[PDB]
RNA sequence: AACCGCGAUCUCGGUGAAAUUGUAGUAUCGGUGAAGAUGCCGAUUACCCGCAACGGGACGAAAAGACCCCGUGAACCUUU
RNA sequence: UGUAGGUAUAAGUAACGAUAAAGGGGGCGAGAACCCCCCUCGCCGAAAGACCAAGGUUUCCUGAUCAACGCUAAUCGGAUCAGGGUUAGUCGGGGCCUAAGGAUAAGCCGAAUGGCGAUCCGAUGGAAGAACCGGUUAAUAUUCCGGUACUGAUAC
RNA sequence: ACCGUGAGGGAAAGGUGAAAAGAACCUCGAACAGAGGAGUGCAAUAGACCCUGAACCCGUCUGCCUACAAGCGGUAGGAGCGCCAGGUGUGACUGCGUGCCUUUUGCAUAAUGAACCUACGAGUUACUGUUUGUGGCAAGGUUAAUUGUUA
RNA sequence: UAAGGGCAGACGGUGGAUGCCUAGGCUCUCGGAGGCGAAGAAGGACGUGAUAAGCUGCGAAAAGCUGCGGGAAUCGGCACAUACGAAUUGAUCCGCAGAUAUCCGAAUGGGGCAACCCGUCAGGCCCCUGACACAUGAAUUUUCAUGAGCGAACGCGGGGAACUGAAACAUCUCAUUACCCGUAGGAGAAGAAAACAAGUGAUUCCCUCAGUAGUGGCGAGCGAACGGGGAU
């Protein structure tokens, strides 16, 4: 349930494309690494070796009305990167 | 020349946060007057 | 230092009397048939005093 | 607040440029109490090549609902319509014309 | 049918017409009206001319207004402009819109800058 | 006192404030006058419009004089 | 010397913020003194170079844009919009300890609100349980990768 | 929003059209930057800052005057010229004329005050007295609080 | 000859006056009601949409979930959106009753720079997560009940100015006002004669008595009661 989305990017491309058992994820802000590596464990079926995070603040954004503009901001998540176990392997086209 | 404001968030903090606000009865006064007013910005605490 | 009185609106067009944009000097060039400035190289043709000066590829 | 046609009904324009001209109601607007009534009030839209080449469009714009009226099955004209529970307990409208159940 | 008909006879008396119009150039009116006051009454293919050599900032808008008053009268009278047949008839420069900006001044003073903008109207005619 | 260099200055292109401002086609002299006149009187002088330069006047601008007096005004200080 | 808004006058005037300084050739572009590349010239060099902390908070990188902002113009920007970008068992902090001071217990004082008063809080100090070498991105690296190591708990 | 360490202070900002029918397409231009068209619409000089669209302030055109002339800029006379049938614009030349407010014995005053325009801006209300104009009753006049009916 | 200038008319520009318009204020009337909170308030933080959320709603069940009643064709909130779906086997919507309801905040397991850090005991998982419990103080006999905090005015109580007026000022006035603090209720306070008076018969409020009796550097000012008429 924590997590939200995974992140498709040329960086993350290119980090699959060199490692191929690493892969990333938007994860909810307050999750830890043993929540994370649980929750893609039940989510995939796989083994999970190792989880890298790091937390990033929403940015600010200007939201534009008639009159003038309004200050808002996006919401803060977490980015989670799955290394699996040699082998392993995780399809986002399939499904 | 040095200015007046120097900045410290641990002293902001100190002098006019919400738990400095909430610890006296003038202070519990200034919150309710700001309440009552309607500030979006109760204290210190609430900007970032 | 101070101006005493507004000018007025006379006094203020009477001194913008020798406020004027400059003319250029333009010369025909007959053969080319169009206006460039006296003394200096045409820049359609490239040509000057009726030689060619800059060559355009 | 029930309204007095609904889509699917013929209706009669009873004021306006197209008095006098009946039609199939098409949609119903609610909030702004308007209809588009088949076939009348045409507008004419520039619409750019975006799409999905443009051109000029042909399409019915909508109109307020209190310049339609429901048509009389007997007689084919405009009406005013009223409301009873003579079909088997449910509430039915009616033409106030005749007395024919408008359906 | 009051507006309709007033309407109706301005659309007729603007057919006989030639001009253009540039709105809301982000520059000073005074110092366009300094070009339009050289180019009054002449020529269109010598103001052409002198709008293009000319030292100016301003000149390159108004050379570009009159090819399009030019144009204009080309569309209205359906056919293209002869040699010297055609002369800058009428000129104005307007003020428009202004932009308020603050300047810092010594000692704490704040001072108000105006930017300003202007039209300009060309209507051309033939030499008749 | 002379000369020299650069920056400012002057001319051109671009951008473009401020203090000030009853309206002004705003000359000089001597008179007059709330007693020191661009503006009144009598004379005199003076074609229309700029630019550079200087500060005699506009009792030039600035902050409702701090000196002085006044108010059954105020504050602070002293003391038998 | 009234108030708000708008617009004048002075005026196309003062000024465009250190006198370290610029010249040329190509590129791109509708548009170039100023943008990009090259050559030459000049300035700093116990700094005007390189780092940590406070403070700021997306200003970082890329693609579009040149209206406004940038004391000129701009194809450029710390500008506008969108997308991307911050990876730790060992670095820093926190978790632990106490200083000034603060909040309190038993008690003391006091029209009220309360004022005091030895355990707790509280770093600017004391402990932290513990590495380097090399490579790699448009934007991160002692954090990613390849080696080489080390530390703490846990099941035999 | 903004301003302030903080307590706190504290704005400006409404209107297309009946209906978005919110301008397909063409022309000039690097570009809607802007405009001229076409089309929609009763109307686009209702085109997005959009109803009406004043003043100060800024322009263009047309008529008349003006480069030998000297003071609050008007006022009273008065040719010529120019427009449209006795009206209207201008004004050669002549006489007279030191703004206004306020404060003062007295101000052209070199005493005070104002850049200008639009908008805003200052003897009001209650109660109780008194005088008076006009009334009702009259050797009497008048109810207060409150109550009843329908309201 | 007009470089320029003056006046008038016409037509534009700027600017946003005026006219017309508005549910946004202002003052009231009548009838209710007069609290919310340890079953966790007021007020916030962070989230939540197919697509970024500025408001609105909602809370990990997150522009919503369930039931009963009403209703009958559109609905999927607003900031000039489309897509994609729901719905006559009755959506959406409306009334009533329920379910869920993160973190902070009296905040209550201990701390703390609000929205965070760190725990203990039992229980279910495997370093680490999910559901409990774990504050204090007056009553009660470990159990039980209450309290705490917030909030319009009106009530009661504890403290209590000054400018001002007296044409200075100290008694006096402003005023038992402003303000600070404590504490109730739908009202509160008062109330049933050791009373007023020179016959009445508990309190409270209204009209009079009356600017009267008194009081007062007898100055400025302050100012009743008995009686009578009512509400009850
Ligand atoms: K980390
Ligand atoms: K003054
Ligand atoms: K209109
Ligand atoms: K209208
Ligand atoms: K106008
Ligand atoms: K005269
Ligand atoms: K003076
Ligand atoms: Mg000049
Ligand atoms: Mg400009
Ligand atoms: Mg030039
Ligand atoms: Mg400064
Ligand atoms: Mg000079
Ligand atoms: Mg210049
Ligand atoms: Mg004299
Ligand atoms: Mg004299
Ligand atoms: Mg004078
Ligand atoms: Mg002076
Ligand atoms: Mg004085
Ligand atoms: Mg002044
Ligand atoms: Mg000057
Ligand atoms: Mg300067
Ligand atoms: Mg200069
Ligand atoms: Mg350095
Ligand atoms: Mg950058
Ligand atoms: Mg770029
Ligand atoms: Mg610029
Ligand atoms: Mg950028
Ligand atoms: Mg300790
Ligand atoms: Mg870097
Ligand atoms: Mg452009
Ligand atoms: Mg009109
Ligand atoms: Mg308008
Ligand atoms: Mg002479
Ligand atoms: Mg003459
Ligand atoms: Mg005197
Ligand atoms: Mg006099
Ligand atoms: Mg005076
Ligand atoms: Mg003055
Ligand atoms: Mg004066
Ligand atoms: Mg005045
Ligand atoms: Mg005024
Ligand atoms: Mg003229
Ligand atoms: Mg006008
Ligand atoms: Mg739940
Ligand atoms: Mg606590
Ligand atoms: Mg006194
Ligand atoms: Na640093
Ligand atoms: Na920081
Ligand atoms: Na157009
Ligand atoms: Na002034
Ligand atoms: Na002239
Ligand atoms: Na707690």
């Amino acid at each position: 349930g924590i997590i939200i989305k995974p992140i498709i990017s040329e960086k993350m491309t290119a980090v699959t494309e060199k490692m191929s058992e690493r892969y990333g994820f938007r994860v909810s802000p307050n999750a830890n690494k043993i929540e994370i590596k649980k929750a893609v464990e039940a989510m995939y079926n796989v083994k999970v070796e190792d989880v890298n995070t790091m937390r990033y603040d929403g940015k600010r954004k200007n939201r534009y009305t008639k009159s003038g503009l309004i200050r808002g901001k996006e919401a803060s998540f977490k980015k989670a990167i799955v290394t699996l176990k040699k082998g392993e392997t995780i399809d986002f086209f399939s499904n | 020349m040095k200015r007046t404001y120097q900045p410290s968030n641990r002293k902001r903090l100190n002098k006019h946060g919400f738990r400095s606000r909430m610890a006296t009865a003038n202070g519990r006064r200034v919150l309710a007057a700001r309440r009552a007013k309607g500030r979006a910005k109760l204290t210190v605490s609430d900007e970032f | 230092a101070h101006p005493k009185r507004r000018q007025s609106k006379t006094r203020t067009a009477k001194r913008r009397t020798h406020d004027k944009a400059v003319m250029p000097t333009l010369a025909k060039c007959p053969n080319c048939g169009a206006w460039h400035i006296y003394h200096t190289v045409c820049g359609d043709c490239g040509y000057y005093r009726g030689k060619l000066a800059i060559e355009k590829e | 607040s029930k309204l007095h046609i609904k889509k699917g009904d013929t209706v009669m324009v009873i004021s306006g440029e197209d008095k006098g001209h009946s039609g199939r109601v098409l949609e119903v607007l609610v909030k702004e109490q308007r209809a588009i009534v088949e076939g009348l009030n045409m507008i004419k839209k520039h619409a750019k090549p975006s799409a999905k080449q443009g051109g000029i469009i042909s399409k019915e714009a909508p109109i307020h609902i209190s310049n339609l009226n429901v048509v009389d099955p007997k007689t084919g004209k405009a009406t005013r319509i009223g409301r009873r529970l003579n079909e088997n307990g449910k509430l039915v409208r009616y033409a106030k014309k005749s007395g024919e159940e408008i359906k | 049918a009051r507006k309709h008909n007033s309407a109706e006879a301005r659309k007729e008396a603007l057919k006989q017409m030639y001009f253009a119009k540039l709105r809301n150039v982000p520059t000073s009116p005074r110092k366009m009206r300094l070009v339009a006051d050289m180019i009054r009454g002449m020529e269109v293919n010598r103001a052409l001319g002198v709008l293009k050599f000319s030292n100016k900032e301003a000149s390159a808008r108004v050379e570009k207004l009159l090819r399009s008053a030019v144009a204009n009268w080309e569309e209205k009278n359906e056919r293209k402009a002869e040699e010297g047949e055609l002369f800058v008839s009428r000129i104005c420069v307007d003020g428009a819109s202004t932009l308020k900006r603050l300047r810092p001044a010594p000692q704490g003073r704040g001072y108000r800058i105006r930017k300003r903008s202007n039209h300009v109207t060309i209507y051309v005619d033939t030499l008749n």
